[PDB]
């Protein structure tokens, strides 16, 4: 409820400026009833040489200075108002980028995309929504409250007592206004990511006919959400029916209290109407108020998004010239912290020399994976410890750790950049030559000539345009361009054929590079230095 | 501009029921003020109807955002398959999500507004009706909307633009977020951050753009309307010194002149709204209206199928480009109880083929035919349901495994036959494992699975309907030696393999020894057909594959 304001540091200058031509807007506005009456009374006392134009130029030049202030109060306030947005935006995505593993999965991305899409100009929306009519309102109940100060010594039993009556509901109201406020956002999360499960997946929909499933499932979800704004309607509608409803009895108390003396009828008789207005005026200021903080309120979700930290371990320093490469597994027991209490690992404990080929067997589900993912510092484990040269991993320098140790996954996923910003993803910059290197190495280079455009060809998402093969080519030039000190590769043989299996046998024909295989069909295993045989994440 | 009648007509009706009760409170506002409640008993009917009138109009409004958002959505699945990669999928939600949201709110804020001022106009034009002056001010009307005619264009083509970049930086985002453990692995988050500001950088360009137009806007529309009142207002005075009317007379012809201004500059400040949602809803409504390049659905419905495959001639070309031909001569059959085993080197066209086969694309110079039948004059949900494969890289979403299983079936089978599948595919093996059975939960992509879990799941679910065409592309790849027998039992010992017809794509050279037929696809082209035996005899492409190790 307070941070927000702490994002609208850099809009200083504007905002508090842009209440200078608020009261610059006023202090025209305040002048402006007054001399226009000078304009029509000279109907009935015409002087047309002298006053008339005197008047006409007094007035036009009121006027120009109010919508002269105003114009540029409404262009600082809309630009201020998507600046906001997009620092919120920005700093909203930073933030999500920095979160752990773990989060992701609780979570969907929809539901992300929606926080980002839809809850920032929710954020943004506290902006009063009709201004005009208040900027009106404002000047003509400072000039009723300054035509009604002639009653004062019988208003001293009128100002306290339009205090408290109907407020007790007002409690109520922005608690059943805010929890609604709250549930909408998570009934339009949760549709968004409808939309996600099938455009994101539609080359599976299509391949079983499953269009009417989704389109039914969406409106399914968009009545939710229907239902939920009816009722947000529903209530505020019948809330200001009832405020309007109470308003009548101070009414009443004070027609009493003027009738009770019997000043006289030309004096009270022709005085109600002005307060009776006035104080629709002061529920619309209350009344928006109370939205506004609503609407300020409403995002707690993105606020703890804001504030949440990860269980990511301390950052390290280390990041030494020289890297001998053994790797230590030290009694390593690991679960995943989305499923606890059903170990995956069960004391694991082997090591990794600099330069011999170590490969790993196992059946579906041993947990060959998880060891290759928790190599690369993904996750933490629960007891023993993963140690490379004599120190612990956590310690390494992030960039210097990922750019030492590199992994080819068991599924390679794409992005929707050229085919040379693939290769080189992650790398800050690089040559030509190396990417080349990296293209001939991998046997990439055949049909990076095929396809158009040279290296320069758009490749769209998750490597859609391309075949599996020229996928895990291309996986394996980017895991290599590099030049690595730890290799861990996993099921790089998924889609390969035969003859770029065979000619892409020896990963250690450079003999200075720990590299670590997993692999199902044990005759491609046969050159290995060592062989690790696992069963229900105990080694053998 | 008025392109929203034929998507608003329909609840009309209800608007009907607005509408006139919009006049029964005009009157309320043109009525003379004419018992100690009074002033009571009036006043809460007033408030009563503040109660009907937007009770009413919102429940409308509603009913034209949900049907409206059910319908583009729509209109996105009826595309051809091609289409849903030209664009991303994070413009496809943009689009769909918050661009129909903005023309929805902006709707819904703008009629109201536009309806309860005309009215009120329309009214003040007509209670203080001296003709002439009324007509003076009727012809100097019509010039003030010069401006706003070569603002709109304006307008459109500055939002226009933010729609895009924000559809972009969405796009940008999604694809950050659903690729994280690649993005870890790599540390490039920082990339990613910046590829965002470099998107965010469009927006705030422009929005400085649209600021100062919304100045100059509501500039002009205070100097509009002004000078007409200091216009009328001057010709009134003069008109005075040759008499014309009283004082009285022109004392509130006046003040319903200004009056009438002040209704008439509020309309003028919409207008640019109203252009603003009409190009607001470009995109959208291009959508709506594209003409889908497929064939559409069919209508047969055959209760006896065969699995016979025809391929005559058949070649493609990907529209992305189509400047070369991917497949060239295809011609073969498939029958039911055989095994036809598709084999070639990377970069020929085998899961060209599987598409083609499944309907998602056409031939370009080609015949294939189902039973003596084209694919498209087939109904699309009875040929999805006959025809089943699994693809290279299956795709498994967030819900339960038994309706991961079960997914696109309307006839929803029990849990016996699910047991089953699950049991016949090995999957069972490992879901009996699960704490919660087959009801677990499993999250979005199958992140909580291994790719041989996946691939057991994506073949049980292949399984279920009992198809007569089954292609396995790549199924194996993942499975170990466990579980792959289970799959040549399912090619070579299940008593079912009569009623089947299967086209396997596999590089395991094992399972390809006891297949009826192997075919040699290399560059698109049939290189060698025939028997395991007769491949073997003859010096070909197929035995220096298998003779290289
Ligand atoms: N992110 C995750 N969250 C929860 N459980 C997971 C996750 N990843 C894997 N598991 C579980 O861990 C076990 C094995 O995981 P893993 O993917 O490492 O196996 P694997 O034996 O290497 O697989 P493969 O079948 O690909 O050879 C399975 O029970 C799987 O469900
Ligand atoms: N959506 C697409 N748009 C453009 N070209 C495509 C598309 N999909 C595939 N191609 C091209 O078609 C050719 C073969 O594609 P395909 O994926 O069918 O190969 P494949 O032989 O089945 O693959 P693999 O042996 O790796 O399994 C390649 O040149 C590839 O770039
Ligand atoms: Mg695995
Ligand atoms: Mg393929």
């Amino acid at each position: 409820m307070w941070r927000l304001l702490k994002l609208s540091r850099p809009d200083l200058p504007l905002l508090v400026a842009a209440f200078f031509f608020l009261v610059l807007a006023v202090l025209g506005e305040t002048l402006i009833p007054h001399y226009s009456g000078r304009v029509i009374d000279i109907l009935g006392g015409d002087f047309d040489p002298h006053a008339f134009a005197s008047a006409i130029f007094f007035m036009c030049l009121f006027s120009f200075g109010s919508s002269l202030s105003a114009g540029c109060r409404g262009g600082c306030f809309t630009y201020t108002m998507s600046r906001i947005n997009l620092r919120i935006r920005e700093q909203l995505f930073s933030s999500l980028l920095r979160q752990d593993l773990g989060f992701f999965q609780e979570t969907k991305t929809g539901e992300l995309n929606s926080r980002l899409s839809s809850d920032t100009t929710l954020m943004s929306n506290w902006l009063p929504l009709n201004a005009n009519v208040l900027l009106r309102s404002l000047v003509k109940v400072v000039g009723l409250y300054g035509f009604m100060l002639s009653i004062s010594p019988r208003l001293t039993l009128l100002s306290l007592l339009h205090m408290p009556f109907t407020i007790a509901a007002e409690k109520v109201y922005n608690t059943r206004h805010q929890e609604v406020l709250r549930e909408i956002q998570d009934a339009v999360a949760r549709a968004g990511q409808v939309v996600r499960e099938a455009v994101g997946g539609l080359q599976t929909v299509r391949s079983f006919g499953a269009e009417e499933h989704e389109v039914c499932r969406y409106k399914e979800a968009l009545e939710q959400c229907r239902q939920l704004y009816w009722r947000r309607d529903l209530e505020r509608a019948l809330y200001l029916l009832v405020r309007r409803v109470l308003h009548l009895g101070v009414q009443m108390l004070m027609l009493s209290c003027g009738l009770q003396q019997m000043l006289t009828q030309g004096s009270l008789l022709s005085f109600m109407i002005y307060q009776e207005s006035v104080g629709s005026y002061v529920q619309t200021l209350v009344y928006i108020y109370g939205d506004m903080l609503s609407n300020v309120g409403a995002a707690e979700k993105v606020f703890s998004y804001m504030d949440r930290q990860p269980n990511l371990p301390s950052p390290g320093t280390l990041a030494p010239t020289t890297l001998q490469g053994v790797v230590k597994f030290q009694d390593v027991s690991f679960a995943y912290p989305n499923r606890p209490d059903r170990p995956v690992l069960k004391g694991l404990t082997f090591t990794l020399r600099p330069g011999e080929v170590t490969a790993l067997v196992g059946p579906n589900g041993s947990g060959k994976s998880t060891v290759a993912a928790l190599l690369q510092n993904l996750y933490q484990p629960t007891g023993g410890q993963v140690l490379l040269d004599e120190k612990p991993i956590s310690q390494y320098e992030h960039c210097y750790l990922h750019s030492q140790v590199v992994s080819v996954g068991q599924e390679p996923v794409l992005f929707s950049g050229s085919v040379r910003n693939n290769i080189a993803y992650g790398l800050q910059s690089c040559e030509d030559d190396k990417v080349m290197a990296a293209a001939q190495a991998a046997h990439a280079d055949d049909f990076i000539q095929e396809m158009e455009h040279g290296i320069y060809t758009d490749v769209g998402e998750k490597g859609s345009q391309l075949a599996a093969g020229q996928k895990q080519r291309l996986a394996i030039a980017r895991a290599l361009v590099r030049d690595p000190r730890v290799l861990i590769l996993d099921q790089a043989t998924s889609a390969l054929d035969v003859q770029c299996e065979q000619a892409l046998q020896d990963w250690n024909s450079r003999g200075d590079r720990t590299v670590l295989v997993i692999a199902h069909r044990l005759q491609t295993v046969q050159r290995a230095h060592q062989i690790l045989v696992l069963q229900e994440g105990k080694l053998q | 501009v008025r392109r929203l009648l034929g998507c608003l007509g329909s609840e009309t009706r209800r608007l009907s029921l607005f509408l006139v009760l919009v006049v029964l409170s005009s009157l309320g506002e043109m009525a003379i003020p004419f018992n100690l409640t009074l002033m009571s008993i009036l006043t809460i009917a007033s408030a009563v109807l503040e109660f009907v009138g937007d009770g009413i109009y919102n429940n409308t409004m509603g009913h034209v955002h949900s049907h409206l958002q059910g319908e583009v959505f729509g209109a996105v699945l009826r595309q051809e398959t091609e289409f849903f990669q030209q664009n991303q999928t994070g413009n496809i939600m943009s689009r769909v999500t918050e661009d129909t949201s903005t023309l929805s709110d902006s709707l819904s804020e703008n009629l109201s507004l536009f309806l309860w001022y005309l009215v009120r106009g329309l009214c003040l034009l007509g209670i203080m009706l001296s003709v002439s002056l009324t007509m003076v001010t009727l012809i100097t009307l019509p010039l003030l909307f010069l401006l706003p005619k070569k603002v709109g264009k304006w307008y459109q083509l500055l939002e226009v633009q933010v729609r895009e970049s924000l559809a972009k930086s969405s796009q940008v985002a999604i694809e950050a977020l659903s690729a994280m453990p690649t993005v870890r692995s790599f540390a490039n988050e920082e990339g990613e951050a910046q590829k965002f500001r470099e998107k965010l950088q469009e927006i705030k360009t422009l929005n400085q753009k649209e600021a100062v137009a919304y100045a100059v806007n509501s500039w002009t529309t205070s100097i509009s309307g002004m000078l007409l009142k200091v216009g009328i207002l001057y010709i009134g005075g003069q008109l005075v010194t040759s008499g014309a009317v009283s004082s009285g007379n022109l004392v509130t012809f006046v003040l319903y002149q200004m009056q009438f201004t002040q209704a008439v500059e509020v309309l003028l400040s919409i207008y640019p709204r109203v252009q603003k949602a009409v190009g607001s809803s470009e995109k959208i409504f291009e959508y709506l209206d594209r003409t889908p390049r497929c064939p559409p659905s069919g209508l047969l419905t055959p209760l006896h199928l065969e699995g016979l495959v025809q391929f005559q001639d058949v070649s493609f070309a990907y529209p992305n480009r189509p400047d070369v031909l991917v497949l060239q001569g295809l011609t073969f059959t498939l029958r039911p109880g055989e095994v036809t085993a598709l084999v070639g080197p990377n970069g020929s066209g085998k899961s060209t083929v599987a598409a083609l086969l499944q309907n998602l694309y056409q031939p370009t110079g080609g015949q294939l035919l189902l039973d003596g039948k084209p694919l498209p004059q087939y109904e699309h949900r009875y040929l999805h349901r006959q025809v089943a494969a699994v693809g290279q890289e299956p795709q498994v979403f967030g819900r339960s495994l038994q309706e991961n299983i079960a997914y696109g079936l309307t006839q929803k089978p029990t849990m016996e036959e699910i047991t089953a599948a699950a049991v016949k595919s090995g999957a069972h093996s490992f879901i009996s494992g699960l704490p919660q059975g087959y009801d677990t939960e499993v999250d979005e992509a199958g992140s909580q699975l291994s790719g041989g879990q996946r691939q057991a799941v994506a073949l049980a679910r292949a399984l279920i309907r009992k198809p007569c065409v089954l292609i396995l592309d790549d199924a194996t790849s993942a499975l170990d030696a466990n579980s792959q027998l289970q799959v040549e039992q399912l090619l070579y010992e299940s008593p079912e393999r009569y009623s089947r017809s299967v086209l396997l794509i596999t590089q395991h050279l094992s399972l390809v020894e006891q297949a009826d037929h192997i075919l040699f696809l290399e560059g698109g082209a049939i290189r060698e057909g025939g028997t395991h035996q007769q491949l073997m005899e003859k010096k070909g492409c197929y035995w220096a594959m298998v003779q290289a190790p």
